[PDB]
């Protein structure tokens, strides 16, 4: 069952007018009961966990974790009040932390024994914030540096604070002051400009820039969409062509349950050895890099293996353009 | 925020402005002789207040 | 411009008190009202206004008769500072005016000036002193239209058969045309129907408000429209050169309105002319 | 009393001795044919009960149901108007085309005048009654030939010959005003068609058709100063017109001791001869000094401000000014 | 064609919006008129045998008399109700059994068995219940002027169509059997309706037994007195002690009729411990039931043998009763115990029912304290004042300051019972701090009550009781700066203007009611104008016109309309 | 006319409804009196402040049994006259004859049930069909409901009012200068008059109702401050208690329909102001019914 943890902005500068006459953490707490109503139009969403996160200390951070109900998560995002300071990092830190204390404890990771795509707890961090500068108690960053001062057990066997199968998306309030006439906002979103994207474009996600109540209910529409059960694979071109934007993605790959079922694990980075005392450190997104020569696929009667089903992608559009489902493209990682 | 004033039984919670009213509410608590304050999401409860109620009989 | 509790307690008072409190802190005082001359109001105003004159002319016989030119700047002094006295916080300060769709956006600082317009006369003589130098009316564009808009929703509500049941409206209305088309933001024949405005209900003289936001949608209250002759010395407003600027769609509304009341403004139709 | 008993008995119309009934009947029968004949008939009876007093039937039905009558009356009578000529037609025929005429150009005199928008089937009748309205645009000059031609030939139920003219004829005023905004010229027409009715209202003196008489005065008093071809306002008016500046002044001075002419007439005419001042005619300064200073005066005497113009004509005194 | 009544209009205006289709099925008259009388009954009922449209076309058809031309051809009217009759929907069913009934007054017997009883032929031996649950509703008109060799044949088939297996036929046949046993004759009664009635009093079924009982009253009152113990009373001990609540609550809410149908020396008899039953059921609702008729059970009874009846059976179980987990049961029981005193006697009242009222007097459900406050003036009138004012009334005085304010109602509108029989120095030094408390209490009603309970105060206890209490305690309202205790004191002078003489009223009374007329609330003022004018006849004619007019013309000038409209009214009424 | 209205008002005391020609002369004379009412009409005390009666008409004699009889208490409704009472048509019959025969001892406010499309679906337009056969006196009451005032104030410190604030809204001059006369619409300013409720939040939110807002303490207090109000009465909701304090006893919310719904088993309540607004809540039961 899906993990939505939502990391309001609770800074001050959330206490902006729009168009509307609410500010901008009302338009926040709307979004996210509109969401809720979303989600709950999927039936598939009978069992589901809501988190929130805010901007305040690490004391009062989290606001609902686990074994938090729905009354408490409700009574608690209505009563949120925007009086804090933009730091963006500390909370998505603290956010990532919630997202992965369990992890070593349960053991989803399964450290040193292969990358399993069927051992995953599925989770999305919807960041709700503006465009503001990041503040922290001495002068403005205008950088996104998630802070390493006081790590978790066992956080520098992944060297990153998101996961396999975690996705950062933000929803960057812009509502201006004065309605804004335009025709164009029927289109596709636009990516944001702000602090935000390149660490949601890291994970997997994507940032949203809305800019009016109907751009903000299409990007709750997309997010709602959004809402699957994998992990995220970092997608390499090894050789030539058979540079365009198909040659790198952070593409999603599919899970499907029936609890998931699997065989194969993801290798690792590494070849395993007993010498070494340490484990070596692995990216969250396993580098896998596809070959672009043809091939045969090879399967047998009887035999165990696991289909993961990409999610639509420039790769995805690049190798259906070259319609041939008679070969494929052998995948490996490096240096395993 | 959560002050609680408890000015049945502390005097000094008792405002100069409403001493006497107050004054005289006190003693007809105390003689034989705050509420309605519900947070509003419990101020409209259907189920709870009636299944704390006693049921009635029902039709012929 | 317009503008020993416990002892008496006791003596008041199983006797417990009937009321379970108090509202606020009783009753409110009873109002602030005062009255001041109408006579001494407009002289001190007089001399408030000769002085600004004499601050705004041009010093240095030009006829007998004629009068020295109030300077655009120092008008426009005027105009800035009204428009901060009053709409100090300017979010539709560019000179342009939007869409009347826009009128039910601000609807909070367009009552706002209404009102500040209500509890100060003095405004208007301060708008009119402005419109008095030609291009400086311009800068007074927010001012104008937020009292405009102001005015439009008064007449959107108004339930009387006629005007006359609003006296400040209907005096408001007509002075804002008249400053309007005195600071020749307005065409002659648009800018004469504040003489009608007394005979007229509210849907009327709203929709001749309605087509005099349309006439400055249309062409703008803007400087560049405004040509310095220097023959004389005064910004001239050609509404000729600028394409249908006597009103030509606009006119359509006024001559329907003046055709549905012709009983009554049949004798008001030369002053609507299109020579 | 309702649709259904009255298309029973062919007699029961005389025993409800309407403008209801004319709305159900034409709404039953052109919902989607001896029945359908029988409801029209019974419909111009009712319409033809009222004496066919085009005023009542106006305000009472709307735009699409009153076509839908006189287009059924047209339909029993004759069945392209602009050709007939009223000449050899029988006299029913002939004041029913008139008579169908007079209420388009009624219509689209009327489209014109403003309306109070309502706040928040009534669509489809909203695009009928602009169909109709586009319709009758395109024919309007043919329904002006037709109630000229009618006005022209007054050669004889039947009613008084003069009263059926004086209605068309005003109606066909009433056309020509409303027509004049876009050309001064068909003022001309509109002042004579004005006379006309005004004339034949005096001749006869029947109560009888019925024409509102404060309109008939108001369009009077409107021709008599668009195309004048009495009063101090159309004294001043006049005097503007021909540049009688003087006698401006004079009316002014004198009105000072009346109080008749509005305030804000009196600032307007203020204003453009400002206008006319600011571009040439030096001589106008000496003019608006002196309409400046009756208004002012005019202000003081009725406990007004004084004007920013008066401030700046006194900025300069002079012996001539003082 | 197009001109058609019946076939072009009616059929056209049944495409249109559902309220112009009632529109149309209600004029339908006109449309009957456009036809001829037999042009009617030839094309339009026709038209009609082939869902408040339905019940709209069957309340037209049941006064459709006069319309198929008469008496004689009414039986035209036949096909089209029987169509209507075996439509599913229940309403519909009902409206056309009854347009039937309507219509069958206009028939002739021989008409009626020409063609009205073939139609209880057809329904009856229709293949759809329905049409069986309206001929079993339909076999009332019929009979009282049919033969005997039809009426055979229309108790036959009452009895087949109380036989059927589905069993909502059986529970129209019960239900509407006490209507065919009411007129029935009563030699036929015991030979076919009293077995058929106890095999559907046998019925497996509920819902049918509810339907039985609910007519057993009326059968045992139709059968007569000396068969009563071996045909109606052993299905009466059968439906006493029914496995279902239904069918127990059905039979404790009659036996208020049914002992007086079954004749009193069988009640006393064979009812007390059926009755005694019900007074102990495991269960609230046949309880609460059976507990409302205890009084009505209990007056009715054989006169030489009414006590012991009551002390062997009813009072032990009052006993529990009184204590009754349900508040509901103890709220029946309580409207209908304190009236038993009359008939208990006032020598064994003290030591039982005392103690039962005291219980019930306190009470937690205010309904149950509501209940017994309103029948004291039974236990006055048969005990006394000593006896009430030593048991009862520290228990009243108690509850005179309830939460619920009807209860403290109910004792103001008693007071004048206890002022009646009291003496004036006891009902001073007890009876009158809540008297004049309730003058300013917080409810309209009780302020109300207390005022038109003053007027029976002062007109017993006399002009100086009136002076020496009352009146100083309603001049302390005058100065009160809550208004409505303002007008409590204008209402107070209302109603003691008349019981305070001429001399009292324009030397007390008056004064107050002009210094009052400044008030700053119109409420006050207004108040002021009405009373004056209420007073004015019965203050003293000489301070009339010295004194009212110019307070009455100074309201008259106020700003408020109300004042200047009731100012005037007394103006005028004062004249 | 004036006896004719109180023999009116005495008909619709024991639940007979009016006629057709009544209903005319009845809501053609109350659409002249509430037309020269503002949207802000200020209100005097003393008044009985109620809530919603919503067509249940014992309740409502009941209501006049505690508070007083008009006109001797002066009362004012703040609207949901109608809607899935049982009575609801004599209801508000019974109020708008108050309201003519006695124009200044009661004001009767709009509430959100007084649309044409609130009362299409939950059973005012049915009931009028039920008791009159046609349709013209249902849209008889909702061309009344468009005169009714919104908001109430009294004393220029308590703010009566059916619904809550709004976003919009941040001056009673906004409130004035509305056009009420007009259906309610979906969205807007006097959508949000008519519908909104508070609630224990930080801000702004959206109603669950589907329209209108929903407002914290924070903005109850912004609205009071920037006002010269002390408090802010309230009907729109349903309080088992029958009345109940929210945001530090800036908002009061007032039900006056005793066992609402004739299912909820609430006790509701009526708030009186004394001559120098010293309130009073006098609750009352449900009035029994035989
Ligand atoms: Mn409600
Ligand atoms: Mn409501």
């Amino acid at each position: 069952m899906p993990i939505l943890l939502f990391l309001i902005d609770t800074s001050a500068s959330m206490n902006q007018r729009s168009h509307l006459g609410t500010t901008y953490l009302d338009t926040a707490k709307g979004a996210v009961e509109t969401f809720m109503k979303l989600r709950a139009r999927d039936p598939a969403s009978r069992g589901d966990r809501y988190m929130l996160v805010t901007f305040e200390e690490p004391p009062y951070a989290i606001k609902a974790g686990w074994k938090e109900n729905h009354a408490t998560f409700m009574n608690e995002l209505k009563n949120l009040q925007a009086e804090g300071l933009t730091t963006l990092g500390q909370s998505l830190r603290t956010a990532f932390d919630l997202l992965n204390l369990n992890r070593l404890v349960t053991g989803i990771d399964n450290y040193g024994q292969g990358r399993n795509p069927f051992f995953l707890e599925p989770a999305i961090i919807i960041t709700i914030t503006d465009g503001s500068k990041l503040t922290t108690t001495s002068g403005v960053q205008d950088e996104l540096h998630l802070p390493l001062n006081s790590p978790l057990p066992g956080s520098e066997l992944t060297k990153e604070p998101f996961r396999w199968d975690q996705r950062l998306f933000a929803l960057v309030l812009r509502l201006p002051g004065t309605m804004s006439v335009e025709s164009e906002q029927l289109t596709g979103v636009p990516l944001d400009d702000s602090a935000i994207t390149p660490m949601c474009e890291v994970t997997g996600g994507r940032s949203y820039s809305v800019c009016s109540p109907r751009m903000l209910n299409q990007c709750l529409e997309s997010l709602v969409q959004k809402v699957q059960s994998g992990v995220v694979i970092n997608f390499e071109k090894a050789g030539p062509d058979p540079s365009q934007p198909w040659h790198s993605c952070h593409k999603l790959i599919y899970v499907r349950p029936n609890v998931p079922i699997g065989h194969w694990p993801v290798p690792e980075s590494f070849w395993p050895d007993q010498n070494s005392p340490t484990l070596p450190p692995r990216t969250s997104h396993p580098v896998v890099k596809f070959s672009c020569t043809d091939c045969e696929p090879m399967v047998i009667d009887k035999l165990p293996f696991d289909k993961y089903e990409l999610e639509p992608s420039p790769l995805t559009q690049f190798i259906l353009e070259r319609k041939s489902p008679q070969t494929c493209w052998q995948v490996y990682v490096s240096n395993s | 925020k959560d002050l609680k004033p408890q000015t049945f039984r502390n005097a000094y919670d008792i405002p100069r402005r409403n001493l006497l009213d107050h004054l005289t509410r006190m003693r007809s608590n105390l003689l034989k002789s705050q509420v309605h304050s519900v947070p509003i999401a419990q101020m409209g409860n259907y189920q709870e207040y009636l299944k704390q109620v006693p049921s009635p009989l029902r039709e012929l | 411009g317009q503008v020993a509790s416990l002892l008496d307690t006791n003596r008041r008072h199983i006797w417990s008190v009937f009321h379970a409190g108090v509202i606020g802190r009783g009753l409110k005082p009873p109002k602030f009202v005062q009255s001041r001359n109408q006579q001494e109001v407009i002289y001190n105003t007089q001399s408030l206004l000769s002085l600004l004159v004499h601050c705004c002319s041009a010093p240095g016989c030009g006829e007998c008769w004629g009068a020295p030119i109030l300077s655009p700047e120092a008008a426009k002094a005027v105009a800035v500072t009204l428009v901060e006295s009053v709409c100090p916080d300017a979010a539709g300060a560019e000179l342009a005016w939007p869409p009347e769709e826009h009128a039910r956006a601000t609807v909070e600082r367009d009552l706002r000036i209404g009102r500040r317009f209500r509890e100060q006369p003095l405004l208007f003589e301060l708008l009119k002193l402005v419109a008095a130098a030609p291009p400086a009316l311009c800068y007074c564009s927010v001012l104008l239209r937020g009292l405009l808009a102001a005015l439009l929703g008064h007449w959107e509500a108004s339930r009387h058969p006629d005007t006359t049941h609003s006296p400040w409206h209907l005096e408001a209305s007509c002075t804002l045309v008249a400053v309007m088309a005195e600071g020749s933001l307005l065409p002659p024949a648009l800018g004469n129907m504040h003489e009608v405005f007394s005979q007229l209900a509210p849907f009327e003289v709203r929709l001749l408000l309605l087509s005099v936001w349309g006439f400055l949608r249309e062409h703008g209250p803007l400087p560049q429209k405004f040509i310095f002759q220097s023959e004389r010395g005064r910004f001239i407003r050609d509404f000729s050169r600028e394409g249908g600027g006597e009103g030509g769609p606009h006119l359509a509304v006024l001559h329907s309105v003046l055709h549905r009341n012709i009983d009554r403004l049949g004798l008001f139709s030369g002053r609507f002319q299109a020579p | 009393t309702c649709w259904f008993e009255f298309l029973l008995e062919e007699s029961l119309l005389e025993k409800h001795l309407p403008v209801q009934l004319i709305v159900q009947f034409l709404e039953q029968a052109s919902k989607p044919n001896k029945r359908n004949r029988i409801l029209k008939l019974l419909a111009l009876k009712v319409a033809a009960h009222l004496k066919w007093d085009l005023d009542i039937l106006e305000k009472s039905l709307s735009v699409p149901v009153l076509n839908m009558l006189l287009n059924e009356l047209l339909c029993i009578s004759k069945v392209k108007h602009v050709d007939m000529d009223l000449a050899t037609l029988p006299p029913t025929t002939a004041m029913a085309v008139l008579l169908y005429n007079r209420w388009a150009i009624r219509t689209i005199v009327q489209s014109s005048f403003p309306v109070k928008q309502a706040k928040p089937q009534m669509q489809q009748e909203k695009e009928l009654t602009e169909n109709i309205l586009k319709v009758l645009k395109e024919q309007a000059a043919d329904s002006i030939l037709v109630l000229e031609a009618a006005l022209k030939l007054n050669k004889d139920l039947k009613v008084k010959t003069e009263e059926m003219q004086c209605q068309v004829c005003y109606d066909l005023g009433a056309a020509y005003f409303q027509q004049g905004s876009t050309n001064s010229a068909v003022y001309e027409n509109a002042r004579e068609k004005f006379f006309r009715t005004k004339e034949l209202i005096a001749e006869i003196g029947s109560l009888s058709c019925t024409i509102d008489e404060k309109r008939l005065a108001g369009y009077c008093q409107a021709c008599d100063v668009l195309v004048p071809s009495l009063t101090p306002y159309s004294q001043v008016h006049i005097c503007l017109r021909s540049g009688n500046y003087q006698e401006v002044i004079q009316i002014f001075i004198e009105d000072n001791l009346t109080l008749s002419l509005p305030v804000q007439f009196r600032q307007s005419v203020l204003r453009e001869l400002f206008k006319k001042a600011q571009q040439g005619n030096e001589a106008l300064d000496e003019i608006c000094f002196k309409v400046c200073a009756c208004n002012t005066v005019r202000d003081i005497l009725e406990g007004r401000t004084i004007s920013v113009q008066f401030n700046q004509l006194f900025l300069r005194p002079n012996k001539e000014k003082i | 064609d197009s001109l058609y009544p019946i076939a072009v209009l009616i059929d056209e205006l049944r495409n249109e919006d559902v309220q112009l289709r009632l529109n149309s099925i209600k004029k339908l008259s006109t449309i009957a008129l456009a036809l001829g009388v037999e042009r009617t009954r030839s094309e339009l009922l026709p038209f009609l045998t082939d869902d408040e449209v339905l019940l709209a076309l069957a309340e037209q058809l049941g006064t459709f008399t006069t319309l198929v031309g008469g008496p004689e051809y009414v039986h035209c009217l036949l096909p089209p109700l029987e169509s209507l009759a075996t439509v599913e929907e229940t309403v519909v069913r009902d409206k056309a059994v009854e347009s039937l009934r309507a219509i069958s007054h206009e028939h002739s017997p021989s008409d009626l068995e020409a063609h009205f009883v073939p139609l209880v032929k057809r329904l009856a031996g229709g293949d759809w219940f329905t049409s069986r649950t309206s001929a079993c509703g339909l076999f009332s008109v019929c009979y009282p002027r049919v033969s005997s060799a039809v009426k055979a044949e229309l108790r036959q088939y009452f009895r087949n169509l109380c036989s059927d297996d589905t069993p909502m036929v059986r529970r129209a046949a019960a239900s509407k059997l006490g209507e065919f046993a009411k007129v029935l004759e009563l030699d036929n009664v015991k030979s076919e309706i009293i077995p058929m009635f106890s095999n559907l009093a046998s019925d497996e079924q509920d819902s049918v037994r509810l339907l039985a009982v609910e007519a057993c009253v009326n059968i045992a009152q139709l059968l007569p007195q000396e068969d009563l113990e071996a045909l109606v009373m052993p299905t009466l001990r059968q439906a006493a002690e029914d496995k279902s609540w239904r069918v127990r609550y059905m039979v404790a809410d009659k036996f208020t009729e049914l002992q007086k149908a079954v004749g009193p020396e069988i009640t006393k008899t064979d009812l007390v411990p059926a009755f005694q039953n019900l007074m102990k059921d495991c269960e609230a609702e046949v309880r609460a039931a059976a507990s409302h008729k205890v009084k009505e059970f209990c007056e009715n009874l054989s006169a030489d043998c009414r006590e012991n009846v009551i002390m062997s059976q009813i009072l032990p179980c009052i006993k529990e009763l009184v204590s009754d987990a349900n508040q509901h049961v103890k709220s029946a029981l309580a409207s209908v115990i304190m009236g038993l005193s009359p008939i208990l006697g006032k020598d064994n009242t003290i030591e039982h029912l005392l103690p039962l009222f005291l219980a019930q007097l306190k009470d937690e459900c205010p309904e149950v304290r509501l209940n017994i406050i309103s029948n004291l003036d039974c236990v006055n009138e048969v005990i006394g004042i000593r006896q009430l004012s030593q048991s009862l009334l520290p228990a009243i005085v108690e509850l005179a300051e309830d939460a619920k304010w009807r209860v403290r109602l109910a004792i103001i509108e008693y007071m004048p019972l206890l002022a009646g029989q009291l003496g004036v120095e006891f009902f001073d030094e007890k009876l009158n701090s809540l008297c004049m408390a309730w003058l300013v209490d917080h409810v309209y009603a009780i302020r109300e009550a207390a005022t038109s309970n003053l007027k029976k105060l002062v007109e017993k206890f006399g002009k100086e009781w009136a002076h020496a209490t009352i009146i100083p305690k309603v001049l302390a309202m005058s100065g009160d700066p809550n208004y409505l205790h303002r007008m409590t004191t204008l209402f107070c002078i209302n109603v003691l203007s008349e019981v305070c003489g001429q001399d009292i009223t324009t030397k007390h009374m008056l004064p107050t009611v002009l210094r009052m007329a400044g008030d700053p609330v119109a409420n006050v003022r207004f108040n002021v104008a009405k009373s004056l004018q209420k007073i004015g006849p019965i203050l003293d004619n000489s301070t009339l016109q010295s004194e009212v007019k110019p307070i009455l013309e100074k309201l008259t000038q106020d700003q408020d309309v109300d004042v200047k409209y009731f100012a005037q009214e007394a103006l005028t009424v004062l004249s | 006319f004036t006896k004719e209205l109180d023999q009116w008002i005495e008909q619709l005391n024991e639940c007979k409804q009016l006629s057709e020609s009544q209903v005319k002369s009845l809501c053609e004379k109350a659409k002249e009196i509430l037309t020269k009412e503002s949207n802000v009409q200020e209100v005097r005390c003393p008044v009985t402040v109620c809530g919603d009666v919503h067509g249940q008409f014992h309740d409502l004699m009941e209501l006049f049994r505690i508070g007083g009889k008009s006109p001797d208490t002066n009362y004012l409704f703040m609207g949901d006259y109608v809607n899935r009472g049982y009575y609801s048509v004599e209801t508000v019959t019974l109020l708008v004859a108050l309201k003519v025969r006695y124009r200044e001892r009661i004001t009767i406010l709009r509430g959100n049930h007084e649309s044409r499309q609130i009362t299409q679906v939950y059973g005012f337009y049915d009931e009028c069909l039920r008791k009159y056969g046609n349709a013209n006196v249902w849209k008889y009451f909702t061309d009344l409901f468009d005169y009714l005032p919104l908001t109430a104030l009294v004393d220029g410190q308590i703010f009566c009012l059916h619904g809550g604030l709004s976003p919009s809204i941040d001056t009673l001059d906004h409130i004035r200068a509305l056009d009420r006369l007009q259906e309610v619409p979906h969205e807007g300013p006097m959508c949000d008059l008519l519908w909104s409720d508070p609630d224990d939040r930080g801000g702004w939110g959206i109603s669950p109702r589907g329209a209108g807002y929903t407002f914290g303490q924070d903005i109850s207090e912004t609205f009071n401050h920037a006002n010269g109000l002390t408090l802010v009465s309230r009907a729109h909701q349903l309080v088992m208690e029958g009345y109940n304090w929210c945001h530090d006893r800036n908002v009061v919310t007032i039900f006056s329909a005793p066992n609402y719904c004739y299912r909820c088993g609430n006790q509701a309540a009526i708030m009186e102001l004394d001559d120098t607004l010293k309130y009073s809540f006098l609750q009352f039961d449900p009035a029994p019914r035989r």
